[PDB]
């Protein structure tokens, strides 16, 4: 029942923003808090953030601080991430994360292609 | 920040054979904090063991990890040729999680 | 104020919400003594009295009737027969500073004493160790004893309850000053002095007492009740039967007196 | 050891606008257990928030403090021309405490 | 009403010795402890030592450890600070400073430059 489908690829120019999505479908929206975690091509995982879809606590990492910023929309069941001063180096697979009664990381949404 | 240096970066084992992976913490971590995954190619990562010492849902009994402190083992039976992808161990003691730096099964 | 010099501060005719302090939830601890935490906005009282200190968590646990300790014993000594209780909450961020507080020192004593003077060289006040950079049961903690005497005055320290008018000449359940009971108030002819607010009969029971707002003195007069008898002729015969009230009017429900 | 960093070393924001400052830790402090101090130049530092929510005397409102744990967060609302100094982080938690490296606030 | 004057500024040769004196007044000097904060031109605050003004309970940093020495006079309510084999990047302003109504930072010392 627990589904993620991520939103499609975005090619963007340097500096634009990019909202990307992945509905949320088959547990409690405001129940298990909802993460991002994205992987370069050929590194490993690098976790950007944590945001709690309940009251909206959010805590960020070193290396995208003053970049990223963490919303939960309630209302239409869907998690949007926003990124703005884009650069070259953002390229990445951007996934979304639900605990999916595991830890953290689990029932993943295909893959964005996030290529800046 | 914890450094982890996954030891085996690449393995040249054969099928069939076992299998053991290292996973070193630069300071002591809990033991109820990790958690071992794999991500098979163009998948989604597994949770294989959580708590260091129980196997998940969806997994084969063949898959099972051990350890306490700093030094942490997976003993994998035998392989099966669906088997063969990459693997991270992950914890979760204090503050900002760490991930691994991957280490391939190479035949 | 240092625990070798608390301070007590008096608080006298007003009316005390309780209420805030019960609910609140930045208290560390809050054991009650005598009256229960959440009751305390019924009762009412003559006066109060705070006395405010600070020590550890580490023998704390002292502040309670009939302790020991080089604390209980030669700094704060609270009675056998305490009527009371003790609060504390953790207060890290006011009577914590860094490296030490020798502000606040410690040096048996009598309840309630006070005792602020200075005399194998050994001098008998002490310094307490404040440290923010150790073991959290020696971190400082502030305290606040509420010492209450009853029945000592007129009652004037009490919570917010809305009053009523008063009925006459039935047995109500009523609660004048913090002091309860049941009967009928009646007018009494008993020229009270203006200073006296109530009379208690032999063996410590009230027989008048002086209402607030219009000043009349009523006699207080337990209500009409006793055992109930039963005359019958016996199951071997009818199934009649006489109640008898023992020695009381019966103006409240053929009735043969 | 807690180090600090603080992210901007200086804003260069016109007088009205919205500002905000970081500092974090590497390992967890209590929250009571910290301060902000604000140092003019040629001057004595000056706490701004104590118990990292709670301003000290003579503190205008403007100014306000916020986070616990590690990740903590200085808040101004309103840019007076008087207010542009260098800001100092430090946390006592446990052991030796540690001080910050300062932020500047251009016009 | 409290005001703390310290001594003068220092100028020393590498390797010699140097104490610096702080004057207090207006306060109990022995109910609050006195705290010694460096502060280099251009680079941050360290804090230097503790030393209680009742007993005289000692506390020191690691990192200066066998060089300072702090030492006070309650009689003339003055504390002094002795140190020996200073280098060329010690050289600060250094403070004296008690935590009066505040946990720390109270009465920061109008500073000494003790340059090497
Ligand atoms: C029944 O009542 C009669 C008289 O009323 C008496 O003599 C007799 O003892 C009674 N029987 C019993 C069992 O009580
Ligand atoms: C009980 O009977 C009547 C009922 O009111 C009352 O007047 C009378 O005085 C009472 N009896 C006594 C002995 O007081």
């Amino acid at each position: 029942q627990v589904q993620l489908v991520q939103s499609g690829a975005e090619v963007k120019k340097p500096g634009a923003s990019v909202k990307v999505s992945c509905k949320a479908s088959g547990y409690t929206f405001t129940s298990y808090a909802i993460s991002w975690v994205r992987q370069a091509p050929g590194q490993g995982l690098e976790w950007m953030g944590w945001v709690s879809a309940y009251n909206g606590n959010t805590n960020y990492a070193q290396k995208l601080q003053g970049r990223v910023t963490m919303t939960t929309d309630t209302s239409t069941n869907t998690a949007y991430m926003e990124l703005r001063s884009l650069r070259s180096d953002d390229t990445a697979i951007y996934y979304c994360a639900i605990p999916y009664s595991s830890v953290t990381f689990d029932c993943w949404g295909q893959g964005t292609l996030v290529t800046v | 920040e914890i450094v982890l240096t996954q030891s085996p970066g690449t393995l040249s084992l054969s099928p069939g054979e076992r299998a053991t992976l290292s996973c070193r913490a630069s300071q002591s971590v809990s033991g109820t904090f990790l958690a071992w995954y794999q991500q098979k190619p163009g998948q989604a990562p597994r949770l294989l063991i959580s708590g260091a010492s129980s196997r998940a849902t969806g997994i084969p009994d063949r898959f099972s990890g051990s350890g306490s402190g700093t030094d942490f083992t997976l003993t994998i039976s035998r392989l099966e040729p669906e088997d063969f992808a990459v693997y991270y161990c992950q914890q979760y003691g204090s503050s900002r999680p760490t991930f691994g730096q991957g280490t391939k099964l190479e035949i | 104020a240092s625990v070798y010099a608390w301070n007590r501060k008096r608080i006298s005719n007003c009316v005390a919400d309780y209420s805030v302090l019960y609910n609140s939830a930045s208290f560390s601890t809050f054991k009650c003594y005598g009256v229960s935490p959440t009751k305390l906005n019924d009762l009412c009282f003559t006066n109060v009295y705070a006395d405010s200190f600070v020590i550890r968590g580490d023998e704390v646990r002292q502040i309670a009737p009939g302790q020991t300790g080089k604390i209980a014993d030669y700094n704060y000594k609270l009675p056998d027969d305490f009527t009371g209780c003790v609060i504390a909450w953790n207060s890290n961020n006011l009577d914590s500073k860094v490296g030490g507080n020798y502000n606040y020192l410690y040096r048996n004593l009598k309840p309630f004493e006070r005792d602020i003077s200075t005399e194998n060289c050994y001098f008998p006040l002490q310094s307490y160790g404040f440290q923010p950079t150790n073991g959290v049961g020696y971190q400082p903690y502030r305290v606040v004893v509420l010492s209450f005497e009853l029945l000592h005055a007129p009652a004037t320290v009490c919570g917010p309850k809305k009053s009523t008018n008063l009925v006459k000449n039935k047995c109500v359940n009523f609660n004048f000053n913090g002091l309860t009971g049941t009967g009928v108030l009646t007018e009494s002819n008993k020229k009270f002095l203006p200073f006296q607010q109530f009379g208690r009969d032999i063996a410590d029971t009230t027989d008048a007492v002086r209402d607030p707002q219009t000043l009349e003195i009523l006699d207080i007069t337990p209500c009409s009740f006793g055992g109930v008898s039963v005359i019958t002729p016996g199951t071997n015969t009818s199934n009649q039967v006489a109640v008898l009230y023992q020695d009381v009017n019966c103006t409240e429900v053929n009735v043969f007196q």
